[PDB]
């Protein structure tokens, strides 16, 4: 999950250096942070949303 | 001589041209016209040129070898690591000032003692880089002190082991052996890969050398790194490290020709036109 | 971990055309912490086999140097275009049309004329001047390069290391390079 | 000893690193960081502090 | 690594060498 800003419009991610033995593809859709909970929390205060 | 740290000094110190000190005879026969390769270019100078050459010559300047006897010995610091690179301007004027305060009779033939000693002791190194043998034999002799010089079984196999062992410390020159802790090694290369580890592995043959899924990696990495220097008959047959080091010669004479083999596979299908990506993979399944 | 390492995998720079710095196959590795004896002794079988492999292929593929990443590949190492000499049918006559035009005849459109039985044929070099040193391609980068199983890592000597292994390392400095 | 022990370039000692996102909740709040450890650093993370 | 020590006299001030690691726990 990469955090994009309010009204931001590029995005550049980088993968620092990976051996990319069989690899797949990509797939990739936007979220929101507010629907979004957590990554790997027991928990997420900050999620006022249901 | 591009490594002699007395003609690197006269590449630092002494003039590019042909003054009549240092190049007397050189000057005095073209002042004399006595030169094969234009012979009268001495008669076509000026006065202002002509006739300096002439009292530079029937009475010659004398001059100071103290600033050069110290950079041959500065230039030869700096080429046996005994200096950084950077200290040869520190040093240098650390050691002109030494032999300006206490210059003498006796300073000044000591320096024309220690340029010639400092010509030997870079040629002495250089040499012994090339020859690469005297760091690993003293540090191989004493590895071997620690193994017992008798296995219970199979010491047929294991004293033409050993020898074989100083033959790959021998007969390549970058090659080394030290000690980190309690254990020694041997790198097969200067700053390369493949270190096996010496205390280990002889902690692993022990026991297996009259034997005829039990080995260490770096035993049979031993085992790899030994087998150009060990003939048929150093070693048994039916020995199970025998049966392996006549295994590993055959592996590194298949290798050899699968690297002639992969020249030879790969330069006929660029031209017969193939997948530079599937030419590539294709062989190596082939070969391996 | 010394018996049995993890290979140090290139990266390459496709700009300099040579390998950036060779860091260990993390992104690779097999997770036996929730394993036993009968399959974490069948994992470091295959980590060793695959080892086994990789100097196998590095045996065979990569060309025999000294030192691991040169900063200049000499022209005698490096794959280098030699195409076949280039054939070219030369169209006119050029002797034959300053007479046909010298004599009053205005000469229009385009063997190839009908007024002259002569035809040029000329072979011209099509590789380069010089051959290209300094920097392998893609296809060499995978030839050489191999990664590097690293057995006893670190064992020796500071100075008798893989310095070549670091990204920041230059060879001809022996340095660490900075921001600077 | 002189060389290989200290740095002769231009090395700061103590970093300063602004919060990159903070966020609040009534009881709590989260401060995420950069921890940018620049070439040829190392960083013992007792030095660390808050 | 002898460049990296100081030097009381001309020998390097090493440390020992099987200083390295921790062992300590909570009664242990």
């Amino acid at each position: 999950l990469y955090p994009i800003p309010a009204n931001a419009t590029n995005v550049p991610i980088s993968i620092p250096s990976r051996n990319w033995a069989a690899f797949r593809g990509w797939a990739f859709t936007r979220l929101k942070t507010k629907e979004t909970p957590s990554l790997g929390s027991g928990y997420d205060p900050y999620y006022t949303y249901s | 001589d591009a490594t002699d740290p007395a003609v690197r000094a006269a590449l630092q110190s002494q003039p590019s041209g042909l003054n009549s000190t240092d190049d007397w005879r050189q000057v005095m026969d073209r002042i004399m016209s006595l030169t094969a390769r234009n012979p009268d270019a001495f008669r076509q100078q000026p006065q202002a040129n002509r006739l300096s050459a002439i009292l530079e010559a029937v009475v010659p300047a004398r001059a100071n070898p103290t600033h050069e006897k110290v950079l041959a010995i500065v230039n030869a610091l700096a080429e046996n690591r005994a200096i950084r690179p950077d200290e040869a301007g520190l040093v240098y004027d650390a050691l002109l000032q030494r032999v300006a305060r206490y210059n003498s009779g006796n300073v000044q033939t000591n320096l024309d003692r220690l340029v010639g000693d400092v010509r030997e002791a870079v040629a002495q190194r250089e040499r012994a880089q090339q020859q690469g043998n005297l760091g690993s034999m003293v540090a191989l002799n004493a590895f071997l002190s620690t193994q017992p010089a008798n296995v219970p079984r199979g010491q047929e196999d294991y004293t033409n082991f050993v020898s074989a062992l100083r033959l790959m410390v021998t007969e390549t020159p970058q090659s080394e052996v030290y000690q980190s802790g309690p254990d020694y090694f041997f790198q097969t290369s200067r700053q390369g890969l493949q270190t096996v580890n010496l205390s280990q592995a002889f902690k692993n043959l022990q026991g297996l050398w009259g034997v005829r899924s039990l080995l260490t990696p770096n035993s049979r990495l031993l085992l790899l790194l030994i087998a150009p220097f060990t003939d048929s008959g150093s070693v048994s047959r039916d020995t199970y490290l025998g049966h392996l080091l006549t295994l590993y010669r055959e592996a590194i004479g298949q290798a050899h020709v699968d690297e002639h083999t992969f020249q030879e596979i790969t330069s006929v299908s660029r031209a017969l036109g193939q997948e530079d990506t599937g030419s590539l993979e294709a062989t190596l399944n082939y070969l391996l | 971990s010394k018996e049995i390492p993890t290979p140090y995998m290139w990266s390459y720079q496709p700009q300099m055309g040579l390998a950036a710095g060779a860091a260990q196959d993390y992104s690779t590795r097999i997770n036996y912490m929730s394993a036993g004896p009968h399959m974490i002794s069948r994992v470091n079988g295959i980590r060793a086999h695959r080892n086994r492999i990789l100097l196998e292929q590095a045996a065979i593929t990569t060309t025999p140097r000294n030192n691991l990443n040169p900063r200049s590949w000499p022209a005698a190492l490096v794959y280098q275009e030699s195409p076949a000499p280039t054939t070219v049918v030369l169209p006119r006559d050029a002797q034959a049309e300053v007479q046909m035009t010298n004599s009053g005849a205005q000469l229009a459109g385009g063997g190839r004329p009908s007024f002259t039985p002569r035809q040029a044929i000329l072979t011209l070099q099509t590789s380069s001047s010089e051959p290209r040193s300094g920097g392998i391609g893609t296809l060499q980068f995978i030839e050489e390069f191999v990664p590097s199983v690293y057995f006893n890592p670190f064992s020796g000597p500071p100075g008798h290391y893989p310095d070549q292994f670091i990204p920041n390392f230059d060879a001809v400095k022996d340095s660490a390079d900075g921001y600077d | 000893p002189t060389h290989d022990v200290t740095t002769d370039r231009s090395q700061r000692l103590t970093l300063r690193f602004i919060p990159v996102d903070r966020e609040d909740t009534a009881y709590s709040y989260k401060a995420r960081f950069t921890l940018a450890v620049g070439d040829n650093r190392v960083l013992d993370m007792a030095s660390t502090y808050f | 690594f002898a460049s990296l020590a100081p030097r009381h006299g001309s020998r390097p001030f090493m440390g020992n060498w099987q200083d390295i690691g921790t062992s300590n726990m909570s009664g242990g």
